[PDB]
């Protein structure tokens, strides 16, 4: 759960101030609805997300606090000195009217190893698409698993358990099945369903042969549904 | 009007009361006997206090790492700060070692052989491999048949640091990728394009999941810095490790200048901006939150971290809008100044410390606090609640309207067997 | 309410204060010998003078050594660190079994320290640089010293810094008006938020807004912490936290493991013996458990040969549920539990028992009451059955079916037609194994 | 009473100003 | 110094010899083993005398006699500053180094360079510190004051001494150690001055002292190589590094040491359970022995008749015959009753445990029973269950408690034996079900 | 297959002239109102006015006058295609690219179709943009080694790729993927044959084979 401000109104006077290399940015920006006018300041990320998109005087956009997202709505100044640099054509949109600022709760879902991925080293944000996210250490799980029932006793988030779907399961190893055997047994654990169309064959890793090519210590531990 | 209010024990609480279990032999039955009865007393303060709040047994403070480190500590108009953090792990090396391998002298051959390895036998030299020369610069569109003997020759993080975006032949074996061609289009593009949205797809997922709003789960538990060496009676030595710890080129690469420093460059000594020391390297962390190892320690935590506290602090909202005078029975005086410290953060009003003269008079006060005749009092309440008759007769006898008595309870301690 | 997980209805061995076991206390039944063997190793770890000590849990499935072990980590509590591992966790493609398991053996041992902190706060109020006379010599930086005027409740510091400290503070990107709080230990600087003297509904970064720090500018406080060997080894060999730049890059790079030579373990000992020596330090040695001991190689088994000979070493404690069993690595080898006999000799054997039918029946009890399940009579005496008929284990899984199916007919109760619909949906090994056999194209 | 606002310190910086009818930019 | 709980081989001092090589019956932990305690001396000796180099010996017997301890005396013997390297068969399986660069950095640890060095040294106790600014505050002048217990001075301070000063704060009272030629100042404590504590120092302030240093070949091939720094002897990634600064170093050895500037001090290399070695690394072996520089290599094994690692036949003591041609094999044998009974005595002097008579020969006939490792582990284990009872010494009704509680080998084999279907086979077959 | 409208400003640069405003503020110099910047093609000439922002753009990248430049309209962001053939014999030594006049008026308006696939869109969006950090750039300077794309930035990708098939900008065209002697693949590869066959963008896969009854590799008896 996360409380968030959105803003909307249309833009006045842009001020942004810059270094002579350009990497300190500060600034100030005077937005304005039908009521009210207020004058707000601005970081870095704010002025990066108002160069790209490019917002004039008299465009209307509305601003989330918490994401940092900027969305153009339109324009409604029509102003009539334009330097014929571009080919904007800008849609006419109302004057907003009403509260400047605008208080909104919203839910977003985020899993576990994404936290883990993010939690891990410096930039892991990368690794969680480019899969570079090599051997993560137990400490680092241990902290989340704490941090993660601290914010259960918080009331800020909660866990929403899934399922763990596993096709063709007796392609598998018999350390996984000795790994799988003793992760089942933890507090964060999903529900893990498995497919299998064999009979008495080979499990692999070793030699002899099992019932659904899986050994006994973990179809001691199963329901088996069947099919006909 | 008698209700009882039952709270559940968080995890640190759970924590300091295993800790507290495991701690004393596991006399958990003479414990509990002890209490049933009532050096025990002093075993089951502890219990008691840690069933209070935690901050009493263990007041938190500032999450940060443990610093491995020997600095130049105080043994207690400016104060000069320094950074002066070493290493408890101390390398010692001879002097004979460094001085008959690493500098050249008259007897050794170390500048000799470094020449003759690196600039008379070197295949990109344009003296004598002038045809290779030719060949790569073909190859390559490089304008400058150098570039290659000062490539081979100067390390990676010196080649990545001052690389330029200098301009290529186009008459040359080498062109642009489709990928590199798709690339250039999105440096600056802004949204609602099919092309830049297509490329897009990690700041998208970033500001659909609101990350910048997230918070730091974990920090490490010890840092250090590089293990110190040490060669006793050489000034060559520590100008060499100094040069290599704090070199100023990757130094200054990683960190910014200061903007009237710029100004001061640029303007009142007529430096170009293409002569700076290129700055703005360090990459930039997720939030402002993942920057650093160190955590505060919030105002939030402290009312969620105490079942009690957090049940008080919800059920007061209540009584505030029904407009009441509560009273609060104490025992101790450690929970005296943490309650004046947590309704001084909440702005309530309270008493400082005539009580009875006060308490009448005015009405304003909202919550008055006591330690073991108020006739307007509506509400008491029994935060460290004890069953002696002869304590609590006395309490509501002390304190016209409907009288509700709470009582705030823990489950699974003492409190329940009590 | 709450969620569990084939566990959590075990709250310790449950012993009295003489070491003799009762019946049912703190969620367990019977294994009555077990549980004082264990007893006895818990009050032998406490004494905290014993190193390299090797126990073995052996006896056949579903008896209670997971269930044993977890006893054991939790009547030592949290202080003692307890670090669970699994046969196949030593396999790794980093860096060879070898190192992973003496990294295990230094994360087992625990260590806790009372550290002094040199603490630098307060809202900043002015931030002037000065200029150097030469700024494009190359050598020396571009500013000489940077003035920061601190203030806090009743006190005003103005501090002249060394660049270093001001590149830290630059990484944080402050400004005039915010809280910091600066450590000298390291040098690390922490931005807290803006100051709440200013106007605070004028921002668009969503920041939080702190009070100004109590006490003086500069500080001495007191933290305690509890980090672990294999936290010191792993700090010293990636350093990170220093301000110089191969500490600064250390940070930026993938993080990797590498084998720690035995240098720096000397190092780091002689380091944690010298704290101990000045009273600030204490040292608590804890357990290691390794789940599925037949899943080690043959060389994991030698390396422990000589690693339980080592002066720091844990106390170790293994289980397994194999009779005759050659060790892996090996052709011919045939050994007690998959187990070499160089091994067993340096182990103390603690054997588990199987059970019987009423302490499968009270078992179920157990695990019924914990999941928040009221079962009958009849239906209790047909899982009992269940339990002596095919697996206790099957016995304890089938009963949330069995509440699902009664909460889908609006009741309460478990009656013996939903235990008889929980066999019609589910089946167990052995039917399985049965329709197998009798089946047209592997059925 | 209105807490004061937070102190502005642009100095030796450029300037971008977008205003309704112009847009300036200063350079140093 | 040298933290530790309690050991299995801590009461092993050294060698009990005499001064003409004869082992005592009961000396310095050792007890038995009155031939390999003497060949042991002779390898001793031979260490000490410096004069030959690259033997190696084999020590093979029984398990549980006593190899580990002949290895832990002849270290103890051994002293400080004599470089004794002691790895197992299994550590040399990298996956980021080969086998035989890992052999060739555990030959080259166990020998090493001593080096005699004099720095000059100041230290005393800081009595009062001045630090002087000028106008402009461009230029900074200084005085310090520190004495001993046996002089007293005034020194005049530069700009660096001024600035490493104010960096590391000074202050008075305080016992610093300074370095002029590098300019690192040290703060030792402070002084017993009530108004950590160290002393003041004596004598004069300004001391030349002579520091020995010994440093193994393979820090100064790993400082030599340019690929990593001094940081890869504690991170651990060397990496394969070439043979060509290996000569170099070779050379630059022999250079000083025909020069005099140092001395060479060979070591012993400890392999333990050198069964599990390929025949690649035994191959490697056998050419590495003949080198100027190679140590005495110890080997113990405890097999017998088995195969060699990565071939298909089967050899003596698991090591070829061409290994075995260049080694002095030294016997061990096992033990008697009084020996046994002798060695649970001093393991029970260690482990702080008081025991009976009768206790002690009850550990004595369950230890010539089964195992003297296993008599060694309930000695321990004993001590907690008399304490649970509230008595210092450990009777007999202990020993037979901790007897029936933990097993032993023959025991849980006998248990097993007639109890194997519940228990997983070599082909996974188990019954968990009690009937049926 | 992706089609596009771009809008474009190019020739040879005739003026460069960063106009001053009105009344210029205190503490400053040279106050930009407007840019006016004139260009030159093959029969066609027309003076622009500019953003004041595009002349640090005309500074970064060194535009003088003679030089053919390519302004894109929305995003601006001057780019110098070279000099114009005119001044080819301006100095003796001078290493400069020469480049034709263009052709066609400055300005115009071209539907370029472009194609790509979906594996270029993958590492595309997985490598890190153009930013100022060292790991990019020390990435960029290094060896290029293959890593495991996860499945959230395919499934991320198709979201995307569908929202703009939606809006009937974009056109999905499968095409073969041709394995040819697949009796050298192991079994493993084939359950995961069997896994990825069931997918949603899955095109058409033809596979050829010239064996009989021989054993399937990775297994002894099938
Ligand atoms: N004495 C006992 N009392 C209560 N539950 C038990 C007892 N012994 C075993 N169990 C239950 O039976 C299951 C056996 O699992 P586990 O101990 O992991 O397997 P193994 O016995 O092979 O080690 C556990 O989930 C545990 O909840
Ligand atoms: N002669 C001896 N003197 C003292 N202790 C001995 C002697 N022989 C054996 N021991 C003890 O026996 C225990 C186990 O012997 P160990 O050396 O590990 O057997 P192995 O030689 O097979 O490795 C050790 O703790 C060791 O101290």
């Amino acid at each position: 759960k996360e409380e968030t401000e959105l803003i909307e109104g249309e833009v006045v006077e842009i001020q942004i101030d810059r270094s002579i290399t350009g990497g300190h940015k500060q600034g100030k920006l005077t937005i304005k609805t039908t009521d009210m006018e207020t004058i707000y300041e601005l970081g870095n990320k704010m002025i990066d997300g108002l160069t790209k998109e490019k917002v004039l005087a008299g465009d209307v956009i509305s601003i989330d606090k918490a994401s940092g997202k900027i969305t153009k709505l339109g324009r409604s100044f029509a102003r009539s000195r334009d330097y014929d640099a571009m080919g904007a054509d800008t849609r006419f949109v109302q004057c907003p009217e009403g509260e400047l600022q605008k208080r909104k709760t919203v839910v977003h879902t985020v899993s576990l190893h994404e936290i883990d991925v993010i939690n891990s080293r410096t930039q892991g944000f990368l690794a969680l698409f480019t899969g570079d996210t090599g051997e993560i250490r137990s400490e680092v799980r241990d902290q989340i698993n704490t941090k993660v029932a601290e914010w259960k006793e918080e009331g800020k988030a909660e866990i929403v358990p899934g399922v763990l779907f596993i096709d063709e399961v007796h392609m598998l190893d018999i350390e996984c099945f000795s790994f799988i055997n003793r992760a089942l047994e933890d507090e964060f654990a999903p529900i893990v369903m498995m497919a299998t169309n064999r009979g008495v064959s080979k499990t692999r890793g070793t030699n002899y042969k099992s019932p659904h090519g899986l050994p006994l210590d973990l179809l001691d531990r199963s329901i088996i549904i069947t099919t006909k | 009007i008698e209700i009882d209010v039952l709270c559940d024990l968080t995890q640190r609480q759970a924590k300091l009361y295993q800790v507290l279990k495991s701690q004393i032999s596991t006399n958990y039955d003479a414990i509990e006997n002890a209490a049933t009865n009532d050096n025990l007393i002093n075993a089951v303060m502890q219990f008691r206090k840690v069933c209070n709040h935690p901050d009493l047994f263990e007041r938190a403070d500032v999450d940060s790492p443990f610093s491995f480190t020997t600095f130049g500590k105080t043994t207690s108009k400016f104060t000069d700060l320094i950074y002066s953090s070493r290493n408890p792990i101390k390398y010692s090396l001879p002097r004979l070692i460094y001085e008959d391998l690493i500098l050249p002298n008259y007897n050794n051959d170390v500048d000799i052989a470094n020449k003759l390895k690196n600039v008379k036998f070197n295949i990109f030299n344009p003296s004598t491999n002038y045809e290779l020369c030719l060949f790569l610069s073909k190859l390559t569109g490089e304008p400058s048949l150098n570039e290659f003997f000062r490539v081979s020759t100067t390390p990676l993080l010196k080649r990545v640091i001052e690389r330029t975006n200098g301009p290529k032949n186009t008459d040359s074996l080498s062109f642009k990728t489709i990928t590199q061609e798709l690339l250039e289009v999105t440096r600056n593009a802004p949204s609602e394009g099919v092309m830049a949205s297509l490329l897009n797809v990690e700041k998208h997922a970033y500001e659909r999941e609101y990350l910048n709003c997230i918070q730091r789960g974990y920090h490490p538990n010890v840092s250090a810095p590089p293990v110190t060496i040490e060669v006793l009676g050489s000034s060559h030595v520590t100008n060499s490790i100094n040069n290599e710890l704090f070199d100023p080129l990757i130094s200054q690469a990683l960190s910014d200048i200061p903007a009237i420093t710029q100004y001061n460059m640029h303007v009142k000594k007529g430096i170009p901006v293409e002569d700076f020391p290129k700055t703005g390297l360090f990459p930039e962390p997720l939030n402002k939150n993942f920057s650093s190892n160190i955590s505060m320690p919030s105002m939030d935590r402290f009312i969620t971290e105490s079942a009690k506290l957090r049940k008080l602090d919800e059920l007061l909202v209540k009584l505030k809008s029904e407009g009441h005078r509560v009273l609060i029975y104490f025992q101790m005086t450690k929970m005296m100044d943490l309650m004046e410290e947590y309704l001084t953060y909440r702005q309530y009003n309270h008493i400082r410390l005539d009580l009875v003269h006060d308490w009448q008079t005015n009405p304003e006060i909202f919550v008055f606090l006591l330690s073991t005749n108020l006739t307007a009092a509506d509400t008491v309440i029994f935060y460290d609640s004890d069953w002696n008759p002869t304590i609590d007769s006395q309490a509501m006898d002390r304190a016209t309207r409907q009288v509700t008595v709470y009582r705030l309870l823990v489950r699974g301690t003492i409190e329940e067997r009590m | 309410v709450t969620r569990t997980a084939a566990h959590t209805h075990i709250k310790g061995l449950g012993l009295d204060e003489s070491g003799v076991a009762k019946r049912v206390e703190g969620g367990f039944v019977g294994q009555i010998e077990a549980r004082e063997a264990c007893g006895v190793i818990v009050d032998l770890i406490k004494a905290k003078k014993m190193s390299g000590r090797a126990i073995l849990l052996a006896g056949g499935p579903s008896t209670g050594k997971t269930a044993l072990a977890l006893a054991i980590s939790q009547e030592l509590g949290p202080k003692v660190p307890f670090c669970p591992l699994v046969g196949s966790e030593l396999y790794s493609v980093e860096v060879k079994k070898t190192e992973t398991l003496m990294e295990n053996f230094r994360r087992a041992i625990g260590l806790r320290i009372k550290e002094t902190k040199e603490v630098y706060e307060g809202e900043v109020t002015e931030l002037t640089p000065e200029d150097a006379e030469n700024p494009l010599g190359g050598y020396g930086k571009t500013i000489s010293h940077v003035i920061v005027g601190l203030k806090s409740a009743k006190g005003t510091k103005t501090l002249r810094l060394d660049p270093t400290i001001y590149e830290s503070i630059q990484r944080e990107k402050v400004s005039i008006g915010d809280v910091i709080y600066i450590e000298a230990n390291t040098g690390a600087v922490k931005r807290v938020g803006r100051s709440d003297a200013y106007a605070t509904e004028f921002d668009l970064e969503t920041e939080e807004y702190v009070p100004l720090p109590k006490g003086e500018v500069h500080k001495k406080k007191e933290i305690v912490q509890d980090v672990t060997l294999h936290d010191l080894d792993v700090a010293n060999a990636r350093p990170q936290g220093g301000q110089d730049v191969i500490s600064m890059m250390g940070q930026l790079l993938k993080p990797k493991k590498t084998e720690i030579t035995e240098k720096l373990r000397q190092e780091v000992n002689k380091v944690v013996a010298k704290y101990i020596d000045q009273g600030v330090a204490e040292l608590i040695p804890g357990v290691l458990f390794i789940d599925e001991v037949n899943m080690l190689d043959i060389e994991i088994f030698t390396y422990l040969n000589k690693a339980l000979e080592s002066n720091i070493a844990p106390v170790v404690v293994l289980a397994s549920n194999r009779g005759m069993t050659t060790v892996r690595g090996t052709e011919d080898v045939i050994s007690p539990h998959g187990v070499p006999p160089d091994l067993i000799d340096r182990l103390l054997i603690v054997r588990t028992l199987p059970y019987d039918k009423d302490e499968i029946r009270t078992i179920i009890e157990r695990r019924a009451t914990v999941e928040r399940l009221q079962v009958e009579s009849s239906a209790l005496d047909l899982l009992a059955t269940m339990g002596t008929e095919t697996s206790l284990r099957y016995a304890l899984q089938l009963l949330a079916p069995c509440g699902i199916l009664a909460q889908t007919s609006n009741r309460k109760e478990i009656v013996v037609n939903d235990v008889n619909e929980a066999k019609l949906l589910f089946l167990d090994a052995k039917r399985s194994t049965k329709i197998l056999e009798t089946s047209a194209n592997y059925l | 009473f209105v807490k004061p606002r937070r102190p502005y310190n642009s100095e030796g910086m450029t300037r971008i100003l977008r205003r309704y009818e112009e847009d300036l930019f200063c350079t140093f | 110094k040298s933290l530790s709980l309690i050991a299995a081989h801590s009461h092993i001092t050294g060698l009990g010899l005499d001064e003409n090589l004869q082992p005592r019956p009961t000396s310095e932990g050792m007890v038995g083993q009155l031939q390999a305690r003497r060949a042991a001396g002779v390898i001793l000796k031979m260490v000490q005398n410096g004069t030959i180099a690259g033997r190696a010996v084999l020590v093979a017997g029984p398990p549980s006699t006593g190899k580990t301890a002949l290895a832990m005396g002849v270290s103890q013997s051994l002293g400080k500053d004599v470089p004794f390297t002691a790895i197992a068969g299994s550590e040399i399986f990298s996956l980021e180094l080969s086998k035989t660069e890992a052999l060739t950095q555990a030959f080259r640890k166990s020998i090493g360079i001593k080096i005699k060095e004099e720095t000059e040294l100041i230290e005393g106790e800081v009595v009062e510190i001045q630090i002087d600014r000028s106008i402009t505050g461009g230029h900074k002048q200084g005085k310090l004051t520190i004495k001993t217990t046996d002089m007293e001075t005034i020194y005049e301070l530069g700009n660096k001494m001024i600035d490493g000063l104010t960096k590391e704060k000074v202050l008075a009272g305080d016992v610093i150690s300074i370095d002029k030629a590098s300019g690192k100042i040290t703060k030792l404590g402070r002084s017993f001055a009530r108004s950590r504590f160290v002393q003041c120092p004596e004598g004069e302030l300004q001391k030349r002292k002579t520091v020995v240093h010994t440093v193994s070949l393979h820090e100064i091939d790993v400082i030599n190589s340019r690929t990593q720094g001094f940081l890869a002897l504690f991170t651990g990634d060397t990496g394969e590094i070439r043979s060509e600064v290996r000569d170099q170093i070779n050379t630059k050895v022999a250079e000083w040491k025909e020069e005099g500037k140092a001395e060479i001090v060979p070591g012993v290399l400890f392999i333990d359970e050198v069964h599990m070695l390929d025949i690649e690394c035994f191959s490697f072996i056998n050419r590495a022995l003949e080198d100027e520089f190679a140590p005495i290599v110890m080997m113990a094994t405890n097999r017998g008749v088995s195969k060699t690692r990565g071939t298909n036949y089967k050899s003596p003591h698991g090591l070829p015959l061409d290994l075995l041609d260049r080694s002095i094999i030294i016997t061990t044998k096992s033990y008697n009753e009084q020996e046994i009974k002798t060695i649970l005595s001093i393991r029970a002097q260690e482990e702080e445990v008081e025991l009976s008579s009768d206790a002690l020969d009850l550990l004595t006939k369950t230890g010539v029973e089964t195992s003297l490792r296993y008599s060694s582990n309930l000695i321990s284990v004993a001590q907690q269950i008399a304490m649970k009872r509230k008595n210092n010494t450990v009777e007999v009704e202990d020993v037979k408690r901790a007897y029936l509680l933990f097993l032993d080998s023959a025991r849980s084999v006998k248990y097993v034996q007639e109890n194997e279907s519940q228990y997983i086979d070599d082909q996974g077959n188990v019954q968990i079900s009690i009937a049926k």
